[PDB]
């Protein structure tokens, strides 16, 4: 050939996974409501209660982070501190 | 000349009231001496403006300076009009050097100029004041007020940080490098509009982190240092990420050399310097396109992704162009090109066959939009004599059917040659200038 | 942008380049000519002497490979002042360390040492002194360790105090070495003092594999005093930085983490997402993750079965 490729020097990307099946404080599921409310009924009012996103890419339902951060705010699978960059999915 | 014959004529007073009148008379006198003749020499040197205070300051009399504060300290309210009138002399001269009136100014000459001002007052604080605390709040707060006056203030100090760390030509050593940054973050200690400063600094951080490398590699280190005494759990934060992806990319760098030295199952097994990177803090680049890539590229590639998918599971990578470079082996000698991972799809496409057009490329190619033309016009459009892509239909415009050739240019002797179209004026303009804002 | 570096210095660099596979006798002559034919310095004979020493090594040629080392040293002073000099020869360094001529890996070393020293690049000059304390870290020497320690921490001493701001990246190089060496005594006494000078004067950069060696020592003493959160929050961060690295003792530190996760009664899957599978389904971490799936569901009986079967 006349022109051959010697070296790259390309930059590789990634982000972290989700597993988005069940979150980790209640165990019921990423969606169907959580512990503290458990019908979708009786004063919701459409269901003031979504998924909250962080920095880290983990998902939860609002309420459970809500009070998760009330007593500690470490984001239990990670270190990183849990900033708020997403509300519902 | 008066400072002299007050002085004198207070020394003499002194003298002869303690062994004329030995310890009996020499505390009132003195202090009416003191009291009307500092009163008269306090109004006379702010308005003479001719050896006064702010003309004795401007040309750089040290020794009026010092002589005068030895002076004014010993009656009340001396220090106070002192520090007052140099402020106020040091609001002129901050006036008549932040002007923003007129366009064709230096950013790097602007701020060497202001951080000698600074330099220039800090020495004759230390000369005459005795490092009084009154004299440095007063400098201090003043420095405070004239320096926010644009709300580009902090952005002119970041392309200073990022010119003094682009490259240390001047000041090679390290001890002025260690008080030049010492000096720029104290100037930035009494700036406002925090959040706009690391805005282009991150920018800075991206600009020269995804440009050619071997900048410092050691002065990163300070920097942080700096901000992370300077600042708490902020954008120093955002700078964190900035280095761990680093860390990242050298430790994946040497990993990935020992699985190229295993062999037995590597495909495109060429020479490869991977970087690995996270998107939570390396802001926007681009819209990471999806063009092609070379063959040979391809299997150095499916290598890597499958290698970082297995050994480093859990996380999938992403393919992009608008980054990174390569070294083209062309061939009367063997002179390697550089394409900077823009040109390799349209060179690589010559090699399978020649006499291609902007059909070929943006029909076969799967190309992205105008950002094609920009890589493509960079070995065509606005080059030297040193051309590496020639076309038959020489014009300034970009045309659709028009073949592509390509010149020896023997002038272009060099054997790793480099065209270095992109990077031609780091100046950040204003349409990512206001979106940022 | 565009700068002329040189015409013919870069040529004769590369054809030279082309006769190192060809036989690389006569091309450290030629390599030879073209730094003579550079006089000042060179950037292409910087390189030039990288790959010489690189090819000297190959044939066992160590006399001159150091003699133009300290070339090398010079070089790096002024031209290539700060620039990838430091990664050149730390590739060089790393190059050295592939035999097991440890006496000239040393000797390598201290005219390293010195060199750094007087061009004030004491800056290059602990990145080689941490180097050969984590080599002497995991081949457990003291003797020379500990004079590298006093020497880094007399370096970080500002006269009247004994940590610097700026310098708190040679803190945590001196705690990180400090605290995997008493590790293997078993130092609690020391650890906590480690971990304690640490924390405060110390942050200047979490660097991945240093900063999860550090919270690792944490969580290790935390949880031998009975802090079940600190304990907890120093794996938890000490698995996030080894999972960046690389390093081996990331399931090490996890299986301390989801132990720890177990002891501050936690009512949160803690192998939910980061772990996700290659941290949630390896051999021994899947059945420590059957351990906290029967602490989720209070299964005794179940978790006692484990414990005697694993
Ligand atoms: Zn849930
Ligand atoms: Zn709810
Ligand atoms: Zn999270």
């Amino acid at each position: 050939k006349r022109f051959e490729v010697k070296k790259w020097n390309a930059v590789a990307l990634w982000a972290w996974d989700i597993v988005v099946d069940n979150c980790a404080i209640c165990r019921n599921h990423i969606m169907d409501l959580c512990i503290e409310c458990q019908a979708n009924q009786a004063s919701a009012t459409s269901e003031e209660c979504t998924v909250a996103w962080g920095v880290c890419n983990h998902a939860f339902h609002f309420h459970c982070i809500s009070r998760w951060l009330k007593t500690r705010q470490v984001c239990p699978l990670d270190n990183r501190e849990w900033e708020f960059q997403k509300y519902g999915h | 000349v008066y400072i002299k014959k007050v002085e004198a004529r207070i020394n003499e007073e002194i003298e002869r009231v303690m062994h004329c009148l030995d310890k009996s008379t020499e505390e009132p006198i003195v202090k009416v001496v003191e009291r009307e003749l500092i009163s008269k020499h306090m109004k006379t040197i702010v308005e003479m403006e001719n050896s006064g205070l702010v003309h004795m300051l401007k040309n750089g009399k040290t020794e009026d300076l010092g002589c005068m504060y030895k002076l004014f300290s010993r009656v009340p309210n001396g220090l106070k009009t002192m520090c007052e009138c140099m402020s106020s002399y040091l609001r002129e001269q901050g006036k008549a050097l932040v002007s923003e009136e007129g366009e064709g100014k230096n950013p790097v000459d602007y701020i060497q100029g202001l951080l000698d001002l600074k330099s220039r007052f800090d020495r004759f604080l230390l000369e005459s004041f005795n490092n009084d605390r009154l004299f440095k709040q007063t400098i201090a707060g003043d420095f405070e007020y004239f320096l926010n006056l644009n709300s580009r203030s902090p952005e002119y100090l970041s392309l200073f940080i990022d010119d003094k760390l682009k490259k240390g030509v001047k000041g090679l050593t390290e001890q002025e490098v260690e008080t030049i940054l010492d000096k720029a973050m104290v100037l930035f200690r009494f700036m406002q509009e925090k959040d706009v400063f690391e805005r282009y600094y991150k920018q800075h951080l991206a600009r020269r982190l995804l440009t050619n490398k071997s900048v410092s590699d050691d002065s990163e280190k300070n920097m942080i240092s700096k901000l992370k005494t300077e600042c708490g759990c902020q954008f120093t934060s955002k700078l964190e990420g900035m280095f761990r992806d680093m860390s990242i990319s050298n430790t994946t760098m040497d990993e990935f050399r020992q699985h190229l030295q295993a062999t037995g199952v590597s495909l495109g097994g060429v020479d490869l310097t991977v970087r690995v990177l996270t998107t939570g803090y390396w802001p926007t680049q681009s819209a990471t396109p999806k063009c092609n890539i070379p063959p040979a590229p391809r299997h150095a590639f499916e290598i890597f992704r499958r290698f970082y998918l297995a050994k480093h599971s859990g996380r999938q990578l992403t393919l992009q162009h608008h980054m990174g470079s390569a070294d083209l082996n062309a061939t009367t000698r063997k002179h390697i090109l550089q394409v900077s991972t823009f040109q390799m799809t349209i060179l690589m496409l010559f090699n399978n066959r020649e006499k291609y057009t902007f059909e070929e490329i943006q029909q076969e190619t799967d190309i992205p939009e105008r950002e094609l033309v920009r890589a493509l016009q960079s070995l065509a459009c606005g080059k030297p004599t040193q051309r590496v892509l020639t076309k038959e239909p020489k014009s300034k415009e970009i045309e659709n059917g028009h073949i592509f050739t390509v010149n020896d240019q023997f002038t272009s002797k060099l054997h790793r040659v480099k065209i270095q179209t992109v990077a031609a004026k780091q100046g950040e303009s204003d349409p990512e200038r206001k979106e940022t804002r | 942008s565009n700068s002329e570096p040189n015409v013919d210095l870069e040529n004769q660099y590369y054809n030279s380049k082309a006769l190192k596979e060809d036989d690389p006798k006569a091309a450290l002559s030629s390599f030879q000519k073209v730094l003579e034919l550079e006089g000042e310095k060179g950037e292409w004979g910087f390189k030039a002497l990288k790959q010489m020493i690189k090819i000297n090594f190959k044939l066992t040629n160590f006399p001159e490979m150091m003699n133009r080392y300290k070339q090398l040293l010079t070089y790096i002073r002024s031209a290539v002042t700060r620039n990838y000099s430091e990664k050149s020869i730390n590739s060089i360094l790393d190059y050295i360390s592939t035999s097991k001529q440890m006496d000239l890996l040393q000797e390598f070393y201290e005219t390293t040492l010195e060199a750094l020293k007087d061009a004030k690049n004491d800056r290059l000059w602990f990145k080689t002194n941490t180097k050969l304390g984590k080599l002497y870290l995991e081949r457990e020497e003291y003797g020379k360790l500990q004079k590298i320690l006093r020497q880094l921490h007399q370096s970080c001493q500002t006269d009247d105090g004994e940590d610097d701001l700026k310098k708190g990246t040679q803190l945590l190089e001196i705690y990180a070495l400090e605290i995997q060496m008493y590790t293997a005594q078993k130092n609690n006494k020391k650890l906590k003092a480690l971990y304690e000078q640490s924390l405060h004067i110390k942050s200047a950069i979490p660097h991945p594999l240093i900063m999860g060696v550090i919270r690792e020592c944490g969580g290790k003493m935390h949880l031998r005093e009975g802090e079940f959160e600190k304990a907890h929050t120093d794996f938890f961060e000490a698995f996030k930085n080894y999972d960046e690295s690389g390093s081996p003792r990331r399931t090490t530190c996890l299986k301390y983490l989801v132990l720890a996760n177990m002891l501050m009664k936690s009512g949160i899957n803690p192998f939910d997402s980061q772990e996700a599978k290659p941290y949630k389904n390896d051999p021994e971490i899947l059945a420590m993750t059957n351990l906290v799936s029967a602490y989720q569901n209070n299964d005794i009986t179940e978790f006692e079965k484990i414990l005697k079967t694993n």
